[PDB]
């Protein structure tokens, strides 16, 4: 949805209200996504450890 | 060719407009004093122009 | 209609516990505690205690309670009944068809929404009948304006069918709203309870999710309720049509500035707040 970035993903336990599309943690990167055809969530993982 | 006055804009009012508002009243505008109560006058003004 | 056959009896007063947060955006947030400063209703605040209710048996002690209140920065309104007695608003500044004003009401059948140049009248109540050959309530009167013109905004929702039986015994339902009104956009938020309570506002805390944002874009600074009142064979006349009101309460407060510390749960719900200017603690 024109956000851009690169990772790997990964499907995810939380659930969202009807209202939420994507997700932050402490330091405010997107960790969460829900797709837009396929009513899912997803994580993303950095690839570099 | 003769002329088109249909479009209207205002050009009285006693404060400035806060962002994204919008107002319609006709009442009438006082520059003087004299208080108006209706009844355009010397001192009375019609808010809207054309 | 003037509604005469009312008593005359000073204000109440009441403090609202941890009531009125709500979610400042719409992100997805899990084991975080998170410091935001917006438009707050501050803790322990003062609020306004209105009542209706019309004993019959104390000879006319019956009140309705329906005034014109100010819009300063946003208002938190609850209310607490059992009959579905309090339907609706209207805000608006001189409220006398020189100006745009918006109206929100529920008519037994569906809502509606309008932004428009109303004419109201002083007392703008709704009505309920109930017949004695059969046991059935139904709605009567519907006087709210007189005229409307110029009229911009406009939505009504799909039909429903809603009970209307003057229930006995004590409050079931809680329900609580925030207003607010920045950049030309009327927003609410909303949030139901259920309770067993008699007499009181509840102490507590809940959290306030988003409903709609309307794009209205108006001046405003005052604001009333409207209210539904039953009828039957209670000596007629209309000014004092032996209208007997139910039993329901609610309750006003006021917005301002300030920051406060949300905790947000594993699953992204609101459960505690603190507020930072209430004491050193
Ligand atoms: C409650 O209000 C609604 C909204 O005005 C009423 O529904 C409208 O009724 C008029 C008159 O019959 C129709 O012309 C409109 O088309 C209706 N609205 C829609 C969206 O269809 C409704 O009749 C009212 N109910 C009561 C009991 O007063
Ligand atoms: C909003 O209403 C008040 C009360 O009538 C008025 O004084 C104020 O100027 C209005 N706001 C604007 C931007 O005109
Ligand atoms: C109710 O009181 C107001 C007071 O100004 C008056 O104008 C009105 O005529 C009265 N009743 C009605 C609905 O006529
Ligand atoms: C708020 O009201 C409760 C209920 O009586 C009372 O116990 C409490 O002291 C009040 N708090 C303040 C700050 O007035
Ligand atoms: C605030 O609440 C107290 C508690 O009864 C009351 O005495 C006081 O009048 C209230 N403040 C105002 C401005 O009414
Ligand atoms: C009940 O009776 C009233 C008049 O007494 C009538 O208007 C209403 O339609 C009736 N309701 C029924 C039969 O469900
Ligand atoms: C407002 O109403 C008056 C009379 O009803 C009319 O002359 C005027 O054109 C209207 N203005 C708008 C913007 O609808
Ligand atoms: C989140 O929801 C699940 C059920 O879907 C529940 O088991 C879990 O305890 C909840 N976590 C909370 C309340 O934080």
């Amino acid at each position: 949805n024109g956000l851009t970035g690169t990772g790997v993903l990964t499907e995810s336990n939380k659930k969202f209200l009807p209202f939420q599309q994507f997700g932050r943690d402490i330091a405010d990167t997107t960790d969460a996504v829900r797709d837009p055809q396929t009513l899912e969530i997803l994580d993303i993982t950095p690839c570099s450890f | 060719v003769g002329g088109n006055y249909n479009y209207l804009y205002r050009l009285f009012r006693k404060s400035n407009l806060k962002p994204f508002e919008r107002d319609i009243s006709t009442e009438i505008y006082q520059a003087g004093s004299t208080p108006c109560n209706g009844v355009e006058g010397f001192n009375c003004y019609f808010p809207l122009q054309s | 209609v003037n509604l005469t056959t009312r008593t005359q009896l000073p204000p109440a007063y009441t403090n609202s516990s941890t009531r009125g947060v709500y979610y400042p955006d719409k992100v997805f947030r899990s084991s975080v505690l998170h410091l935001t400063q917006d438009l707050f209703l501050p803790f322990f605040s003062n609020v306004t205690w209105f009542h209706a209710i019309h004993v019959s048996g104390t000879n006319g002690i019956k009140r309705f309670d329906n005034p014109v209140l100010p819009f300063n920065d946003g208002v938190y309104f609850a209310s607490t009944e059992k009959s579905n007695i309090i339907r609706g608003w209207i805000f608006g500044t001189t409220l006398d068809s020189k100006t745009q004003s918006l109206l929100i009401v529920n008519n037994a059948t569906n809502v509606v929404i309008k932004v428009c140049e109303f004419q109201f009248c002083n007392d703008p109540f709704l009505g309920v009948y109930y017949h004695r050959n059969n046991k059935s309530w139904m709605e009567s009167e519907f006087r709210v304006y007189s005229s409307a013109n110029n009229c911009t905004f406009e939505y009504v929702s799909q039909p429903f069918l809603m009970d209307l039986e003057g229930k006995q015994g004590n409050f079931k339902n809680l329900r609580e709203f925030v207003f607010k009104n920045i950049d030309g956009y009327f927003k609410i938020y909303s949030k139901h309870t259920p309770i067993n309570l008699v007499r009181d506002l509840p102490p507590g805390f809940s959290a306030l999710e988003p409903l709609v944002d309307l794009p209205i874009g108006i001046n405003i600074t005052r604001f009333q309720t409207l209210l539904a009142l039953h009828r039957s064979y209670l000596t007629p006349g209309d000014s004092s049509s032996g209208w007997t009101a139910g039993a329901a309460a609610y309750y006003v407060g006021y917005l301002q500035p300030r920051t406060f510390l949300l905790k947000y749960n594993e699953n992204g719900t609101i459960t505690d707040a603190v507020d930072c200017s209430l004491d050193p603690l």
